[PDB]
C-alpha cells in the first residue's frame, strides 16, 4: 500500500486488478504472489 | 546614370508604341462602331437594383415557406401516427417490412434478420440527386454500433412506416423537393426518396459513424440555444485512465455546440483556472472551439479536489452579462470520478431558484462514491450520465438534449417555428446545403391527459434540404455584368450566399498528421464542421463595409456608395472598383439579401432580334467547321435550355448547342428566349469584327493572337493555332482579366504565370485587354472586352534599341500594377518571366513599397488546401498577398542603400496604362540581400483567436428562447 497504492495510474485501458489500492485488495495481491502464481505479472506493474 | 527628363522621354516613346499596338489591332474602337451602328437589334434597359433585390428576396421567401409548409403536415401526421401506435412486441409474427440503407442489396444474399424483412428497390438514376434513387418508398439508416431488431427500433420501424405516403404527397406536389427525413429520437433515421447509403458497413473498409442525433440540424431543433460552461475535474485521483477519457469527452461535448451556443471550458483543483485564453463564454464558432479543444488536451492531473471554488468559478462565469452571450439556457457540467461533498452551501445562493441545471459525469472505472454527484444532478435539474469507455463517450455526450428539449416540448405549439441551418455540406454528396427542421413531439393520449411520464421528449426532429444551387437559381446574375453579384447573409453574420463561398469546409490551424502513428486501414473520421464563411472574411474588409454588414444583421433596407477595392479572381491584383450595395430583409426568415453593382452596369442590353433570317445567319457563325474565317469561337456553360447540358469539355458543348438550333427553331417552348438570343446577337457582333477588321490585317508583327471575350460567352481567339493555347474558363463571368478589364478606363496588362505546366509564356504571350465602352443614349454599357496575346520577342527588340542586352552597368525593367515581372533587360530575368518582382531582386522592391510607390493588403482565404507539416490534404487557412497602386503620382527618383553602397533608381510610370518602367545600377555592383519577399497564398494560422474576441463582431440571436417551465417533471435522473 505505501509502495504501490495510489501508483497504479496508468493512461492505458488495460486492468490490473491485482493491486495495492485498497487493504482488502492489497491483501489480496500478497497471497498471489505467496502461492508463486503469475507473481512476475505483479512485478512488471509495480517497476513500471 | 541618364536624367529624370532622358527617361521621361523614353518611356513616352514605349508607352505610346505598345497602347497604338493594342489600339490598333485588337480593334476597341471598331467594336465600338458596330454595337452603336446597329442600334435596334437591341434595346438597352435598366438594372432596378431596388427592384431586382426584392424580387429576389421574394422567391426565396416563398421558396423557403413552399418547404416549410411540408414540413409543417409531415409533422403533424408523425404526431397523429406515434399516438395511435399500440407498442407490440412479438415482431418474428408479423414482419416489418422496409429498405435498409447500408446493406448488401444482391439478390443472392438473403439475410434475413428477425423481426425485419427487407425490401430490393429498383433505383433509377436521377438529376436534382447526382445518385440513383427510388421514389417508391423511403430509406433507412440504422447507426452501426445500434442493433435493428432491438424492440426500442423494431418500433420505430413499425411506426414511422406512414411517413412514405406524405413523403411522396410532398415530392407530388413539388417535384423540386431535395431529401425528405425524419431523424428519429431512437436514432433511426427514414429519407424520402431511397437510395443507397454512401458508407456501407463492412462492404468497404470504410466504415460509417454517423448518428442522426449528432446532426446539426438535428440538434438545433431539437433545443434551444445554449450557454454551457464545461467543468474539468483535475485532481490527482482523476489521473490514469480516467483522466484520458476526459479529454475525449469535453473533444465529444463540444461537437454538440454550436454558433449560437456560447461556451467557455473551466478546471478545477483547489483553485480553479480557466483551460485557456479566453475568461468569459464565447461564440462556439469552428475557431474557438478549436481553441478549447486545443487547451482541454494538455491538461494533467495534480492536487486537491474543491468542489467549492469549482462552483464559485463557474457561476461567475455564467453571470458577465457585459460580454455577448446567448442568455438562453444555463448549463454547467461537471467531469469527475467520485465526489465525498456535495457542495450544499454554493447551490443554496448561486441557484436558489435553480436557474442554472447541472449535469454531473462520472467517468472511468473506479471506487470513488457517486452517490453526492447524483444528488447534484438532482437537486439541480440536471441529469447523470456515467462513461466508463470510449465507445460510451458518443452516446451520454449527445444526450442531454433530451433534458433541454423538455420546456420546449411544454411550450406547445409556439415551439413549433422552422429554423433554418449555416450552410453544411450533406451527409449524401448532394453539394451545399441548408435543412430547415421542425421538432415532433410525443403525443399519446392527448385527448384526455392520461399519461406524461415519457410524453416529454420529442418523437425526433424533420428536415428537408434546400441546395444551394436552388437558391442560386432564383438570384439570376446574367442580366448584370461580370462585376455584380446576390450575397445573403445570417443574423451572425455568416454567408448563406455568396460568390466566394465554395464547397471545401472552411479550415482552422496548420493541419499537422503525424504518419509515424497512423495505422494502414482504421479509418478515422472525416469531417462534420460547417461551413461558416463571414461576410467580412468573403470579401475585403473596409469600415464602410462593417457598418453595411451591421445594418442588414438587424433586418433593415438600404442603399449605399461608396469608392472600395475589389480583389481580383485570380489572386494577385487588387482594383479600385466604385460600387453602389443595397440590401433588403427577405421577410419570411432571418435572411438579408443584398446585391452589389457597379456603377455602369445600370443598364444592360436585351436582345430584340426576332426575324427568321437575322437570328439564323448569325447562328452557323458559331461552327467548328467555320473556324478558318471566324476564329476559334468559344461558349460558356450556360444553362441555356433544360435539355442541353453543361458539358465542360467545350467542342462537346458547342456541338450539342448548335445541333440544338439547326433541329429546333429558338423560340423552344420550355427554354428562355432571352439567354440564347443575346448570345445569337453577340456572335454576329464578334463576327463583323473578325470579318471586317481583323482578317484584313491578318499578321501584326508583333501580335500573336487576338480575342474577345464577350457577354454572351463567346470568346473567339483568332488563329486555330492561338486557341489550342487558349487556358482561360470558356465562361465569361469567371475570366479575371474580363474583370479587370470593366474596372479600368485604361489598357490592362495581364502578366503571365511563372513555372507550372502548359504554355504560357514565349509560346501565347503576355496579354493586354480592354473593355469596350459605348454610349446608346447618353446611357454608358461596357459590352466586351477585346484584347490581344502579345509577342514577347518583338518586343524586346523594341525595347533594346542606355539599357543593352547582358548590360552590366545598371539593368531596367517594365512592371505592370501588381509589381509582377513582364518584361526584363538582363535574360536572367525575362527567363523568369510573369514572376513576383520581389523574389529576383527583393532589396529594391522593398524599398519602393516604402518610397509610397506600391500599396498592398493580406488577407485570409479559409478555404484552402495545403500539405501537412510533421508535429493527403486537409483544409487549411492561407495568407494570401496582392499589391497594387495606391500613388497616382507618375514618377519616383531616389537611391536605396543597403549597407555600404548606393544604387540609385528611377522610376517613370507609363501614361495610360497600369505599367511602369523602372530604371536602377544592376545589382551585381552592390551584394545585398534583406529576405527574399513574396507573394504567394502561404500557409498561416492567422487571426490569432484570443484577441478577437476580445472585440467580438456584432451579431443577433435567436428571439424565442425556451427554458425553465415551471411545471417541468425536473424528477428524473
Ligand atoms: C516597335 O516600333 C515599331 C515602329 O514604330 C512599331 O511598328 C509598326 O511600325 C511601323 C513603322 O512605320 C508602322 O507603320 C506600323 O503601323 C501601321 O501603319 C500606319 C503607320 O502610321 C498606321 O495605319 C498605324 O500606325 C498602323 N496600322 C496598320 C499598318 O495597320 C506599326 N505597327 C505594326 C505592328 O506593324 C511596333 O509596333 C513597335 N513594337 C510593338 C508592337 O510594341
Ligand atoms: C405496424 O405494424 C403492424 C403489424 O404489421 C400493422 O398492423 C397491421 O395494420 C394493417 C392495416 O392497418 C392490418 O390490416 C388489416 O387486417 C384486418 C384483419 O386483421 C382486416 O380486416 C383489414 O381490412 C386490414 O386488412 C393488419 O392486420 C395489422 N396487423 C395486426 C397484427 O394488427 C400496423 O399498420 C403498422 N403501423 C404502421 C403505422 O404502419
Ligand atoms: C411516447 O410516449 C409513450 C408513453 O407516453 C411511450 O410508450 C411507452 O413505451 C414504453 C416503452 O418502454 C412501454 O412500456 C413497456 O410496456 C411493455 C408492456 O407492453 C413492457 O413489456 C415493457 O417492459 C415496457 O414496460 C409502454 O407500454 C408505453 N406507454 C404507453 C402509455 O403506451 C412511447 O415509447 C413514446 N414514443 C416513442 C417513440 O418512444
Ligand atoms: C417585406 O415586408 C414588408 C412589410 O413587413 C414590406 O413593406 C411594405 O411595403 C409596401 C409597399 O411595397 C408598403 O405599402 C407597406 O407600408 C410596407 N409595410 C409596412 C408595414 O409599412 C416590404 O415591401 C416587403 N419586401 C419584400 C421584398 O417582400
Ligand atoms: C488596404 O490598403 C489601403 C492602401 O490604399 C489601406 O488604406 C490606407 O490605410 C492607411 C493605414 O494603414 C491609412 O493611413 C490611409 O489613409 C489609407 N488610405 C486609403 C486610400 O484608404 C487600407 O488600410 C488597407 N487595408 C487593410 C485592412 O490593411
Ligand atoms: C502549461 C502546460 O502544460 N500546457 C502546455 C504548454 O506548456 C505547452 O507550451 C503547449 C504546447 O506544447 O501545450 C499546453
Ligand atoms: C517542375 C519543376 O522543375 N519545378 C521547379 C521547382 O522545382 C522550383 O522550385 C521552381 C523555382 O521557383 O521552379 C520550378
Ligand atoms: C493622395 C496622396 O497621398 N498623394 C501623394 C502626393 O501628395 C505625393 O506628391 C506623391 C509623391 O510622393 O505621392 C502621392
Ligand atoms: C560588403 C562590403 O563590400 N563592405 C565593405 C568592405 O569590403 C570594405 O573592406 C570596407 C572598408 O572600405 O567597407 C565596407
Ligand atoms: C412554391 O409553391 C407553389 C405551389 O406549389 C409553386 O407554384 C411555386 O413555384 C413554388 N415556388 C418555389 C420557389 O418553389
Ligand atoms: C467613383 O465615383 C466618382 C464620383 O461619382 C467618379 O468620378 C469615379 O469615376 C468613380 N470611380 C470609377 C472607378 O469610375
Ligand atoms: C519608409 O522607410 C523608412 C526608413 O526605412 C521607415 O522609417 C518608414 O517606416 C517607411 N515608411 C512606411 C510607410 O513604412
Ligand atoms: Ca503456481
Amino acid at each position: 500500500m505505501q509502495l504501490f497504492g495510489g501508483r497504479y495510474d496508468f493512461e492505458d485501458t488495460e486492468v490490473r486488478r491485482s493491486n495495492f489500492d485498497n487493504f482488502p485488495q492489497a491483501l489480496i495481491s500478497v497471497f498471489q504472489v505467496l502461492t508463486g502464481e503469475d507473481w512476475n505479472s505483479v512485478m512488471y506493474n509495480g517497476i513500471m | 546614370f541618364p536624367s529624370a527628363v532622358t527617361i521621361k522621354s523614353w518611356v513616352d516613346k514605349m508607352q505610346e508604341d505598345l497602347v497604338t499596338l493594342a489600339k490598333t489591332a485588337s480593334g476597341v474602337h471598331q467594336l465600338v462602331d458596330i454595337y452603336e451602328k446597329y442600334q435596334d437589334l437591341y434595346t438597352v434597359e435598366p438594372n432596378n437594383a431596388r427592384q431586382l433585390v426584392e424580387i429576389a428576396a421574394r422567391d426565396i421567401e416563398k421558396l423557403l415557406s413552399n418547404r416549410s409548409k411540408a414540413l409543417v403536415r409531415l409533422a403533424l401526421e408523425a404526431e397523429k401516427v406515434q399516438a395511435a401506435h399500440q407498442w407490440r412486441e412479438d415482431f418474428a409474427s408479423n414482419e416489418v417490412v422496409y429498405y435498409n440503407a447500408k446493406d448488401d442489396l444482391d439478390p443472392e444474399k438473403n439475410d434475413s434478420e428477425p423481426g425485419s424483412q427487407r425490401i430490393k428497390p429498383v433505383f433509377i438514376d436521377d438529376a436534382n440527386f447526382r445518385r440513383q434513387v427510388s421514389y417508391q418508398h423511403a430509406a433507412v439508416h440504422i447507426p452501426t454500433d445500434i442493433y435493428e431488431g432491438s424492440t426500442i427500433v423494431l418500433n420505430e420501424l413499425n411506426w414511422t412506416s406512414a411517413l412514405d405516403d406524405v413523403f411522396k404527397k410532398n415530392r407530388e406536389e413539388d417535384p423540386s423537393l431535395l431529401w425528405q427525413v425524419f431523424g428519429s429520437a431512437t436514432g433511426l433515421a427514414r429519407y424520402y426518396p431511397a437510395s443507397p447509403w454512401v458508407d456501407n458497413s463492412r462492404t468497404p473498409n470504410k466504415i460509417d459513424l454517423y448518428d442522426v442525433r449528432r446532426r446539426p440540424w438535428y440538434i438545433q431543433g431539437a433545443a434551444s440555444p445554449k450557454d454551457m460552461l464545461i467543468l474539468v475535474d483535475v485532481s490527482g485521483s482523476v489521473s490514469g485512465l480516467t483522466l484520458k477519457l476526459i479529454r475525449t469527452s469535453v473533444s465529444e461535448m463540444l461537437e454538440t455546440l454550436s454558433d449560437d451556443d456560447f461556451v467557455n471550458v473551466a478546471s478545477f483543483n483547489s483553485n480553479a483556472q480557466d483551460v485557456s485564453c479566453f475568461q468569459h463564454l464565447v461564440q462556439a464558432n469552428v475557431r474557438n472551439k478549436k481553441v478549447l479543444k486545443d487547451a482541454v488536451n494538455n491538461i494533467t492531473a495534480k492536487g486537491i479536489t474543491d468542489y467549492k471554488k469549482g462552483f464559485s468559478f463557474a457561476f461567475e462565469q455564467l453571470l458577465n452579462y457585459n460580454v455577448s452571450r446567448a442568455n438562453c439556457n444555463k448549463i454547467i457540467m461537471l467531469f469527475t470520478d467520485g465526489g465525498e461533498e456535495r457542495a450544499q452551501e454554493i447551490f443554496a445562493k448561486y441557484n436558489k431558484d435553480k436557474k442554472v441545471r447541472v449535469f454531473t459525469f462520472s467517468v472511468g472505472q473506479h471506487n470513488y462514491d457517486r452517490g453526492p454527484i447524483q444528488w447534484m444532478a438532482c437537486e439541480n435539474k440536471g441529469y447523470y450520465y456515467e462513461i466508463p469507455s470510449i465507445g460510451a463517450i458518443r452516446i451520454n455526450t449527445q444526450e442531454y438534449l433530451d433534458v433541454l428539449g423538455r420546456p420546449m416540448v411544454l411550450a406547445g405549439d409556439k415551439a413549433k417555428q422552422v429554423q433554418w441551418t449555416n450552410v453544411y455540406l450533406d451527409a449524401l454528396e448532394l453539394g451545399l446545403v441548408i435543412t430547415g427542421t421542425l421538432p415532433v413531439f410525443n403525443i399519446t393520449g392527448q385527448f384526455e391527459n392520461k399519461t406524461n411520464l415519457k410524453n416529454q421528449l420529442i418523437l425526433g426532429v424533420m428536415g428537408v434540404d434546400v441546395s444551394l444551387e436552388d437558391i442560386k437559381r432564383l438570384t439570376p446574375r446574367f442580366t448584370l455584368c461580370p462585376n455584380g453579384y446576390y450575397f445573403a447573409i445570417d443574423p451572425n453574420g455568416y454567408v448563406l450566399l455568396h460568390p466566394n463561398l465554395q464547397p471545401k469546409p472552411i479550415g482552422v490551424g496548420i493541419p499537422t498528421i503525424n504518419l509515424r502513428k497512423r495505422r494502414p486501414n482504421v479509418q478515422n473520421p472525416k469531417s462534420q464542421e460547417p461551413v461558416t464563411l463571414d461576410f467580412l472574411d468573403a470579401e475585403l474588409e473596409n469600415d464602410i463595409k462593417v457598418e453595411i454588414r451591421n445594418k442588414m444583421i438587424d433586418g433593415e433596407s438600404g442603399e449605399k456608395t461608396f469608392r472600395t477595392l475589389v480583389k481580383s479572381q485570380d489572386e494577385r491584383y487588387i482594383d479600385k472598383g466604385n460600387r453602389t450595395y443595397t440590401w433588403t430583409p427577405v421577410n419570411g426568415t432571418d435572411y438579408s439579401l443584398a446585391l452589389v453593382l457597379p456603377t455602369y452596369s445600370f443598364y444592360y442590353i436585351k436582345a430584340k432580334i426576332e426575324e427568321t433570317i437575322t437570328q439564323a445567319r448569325y447562328s452557323e457563325t458559331l461552327k467548328p467547321d467555320n473556324f478558318e474565317e471566324s476564329g476559334y469561337t468559344f461558349l460558356a456553360p450556360r444553362d441555356y435550355c433544360s435539355d442541353l447540358k453543361p458539358s465542360d469539355n467545350n467542342t462537346e458543348f458547342l456541338l450539342n448547342f448548335n445541333e440544338f438550333i439547326d433541329r429546333k427553331t429558338p423560340n423552344n417552348p420550355s427554354c428562355n428566349t432571352d439567354l440564347i438570343n443575346r448570345v445569337l446577337l453577340d456572335a454576329g457582333f464578334t463576327n463583323e469584327l473578325v470579318q471586317n477588321y481583323w482578317s484584313k490585317q491578318k499578321n501584326i508583327k508583333g501580335v500573336k493572337a487576338r480575342f474577345v471575350v464577350t457577354d454572351g460567352g463567346i470568346t473567339r481567339v483568332y488563329p486555330k493555332e492561338a486557341g489550342e493555347n487558349w487556358q482561360e474558363n470558356p465562361e465569361t463571368y469567371e475570366d479575371s482579366f474580363y474583370k479587370r478589364s470593366l474596372d479600368n478606363d485604361n489598357y490592362v496588362f495581364t502578366a503571365p504565370y511563372f513555372n507550372k505546366s502548359g504554355p504560357g509564356a514565349y509560346e501565347s504571350g503576355i496579354m493586354v485587354s480592354k473593355a469596350v465602352e459605348i454610349y446608346i443614349q447618353g446611357k454608358l454599357l461596357k459590352p466586351a472586352v477585346v484584347g490581344i496575346k502579345i509577342d514577347v520577342n518583338s518586343w524586346i527588340e523594341n525595347f533594346t534599341k542606355d539599357c543593352k542586352r547582358n548590360s552590366d552597368v545598371m539593368d531596367c525593367v517594365i512592371l505592370d500594377d501588381g509589381g509582377f515581372l513582364l518584361m526584363a533587360n538582363h535574360d536572367d530575368y525575362t527567363n523568369q518571366i510573369g514572376r513576383f518582382f520581389g523574389e529576383i531582386d527583393p532589396s529594391l522592391m522593398r524599398h519602393l513599397v516604402n518610397i509610397s510607390v506600391y500599396a498592398f493588403n493580406k488577407s485570409y482565404d479559409y478555404q484552402s488546401v495545403c500539405e501537412p507539416g510533421a508535429a493527403s490534404k486537409q483544409s487549411c487557412i492561407t495568407e494570401q498577398t496582392q499589391y497594387f497602386f495606391d500613388n497616382d503620382s507618375k514618377s519616383f527618383s531616389g537611391v536605396l542603400d543597403c549597407g555600404n553602397c548606393s544604387r540609385i533608381f528611377h522610376v517613370e510610370k507609363l501614361m495610360n496604362t497600369n505599367l511602369i518602367f523602372i530604371m536602377v545600377e544592376s545589382k551585381g555592383t552592390c551584394p545585398c540581400d534583406t529576405r527574399l519577399l513574396i507573394q504567394a497564398e502561404q500557409t498561416s494560422d492567422g487571426p490569432d483567436p484570443c484577441d478577437m474576441v476580445k472585440q467580438p463582431r456584432y451579431r443577433k440571436g435567436p428571439d424565442v428562447c425556451f427554458d425553465n417551465n415551471v411545471l417541468e417533471d425536473y424528477t428524473d435522473c
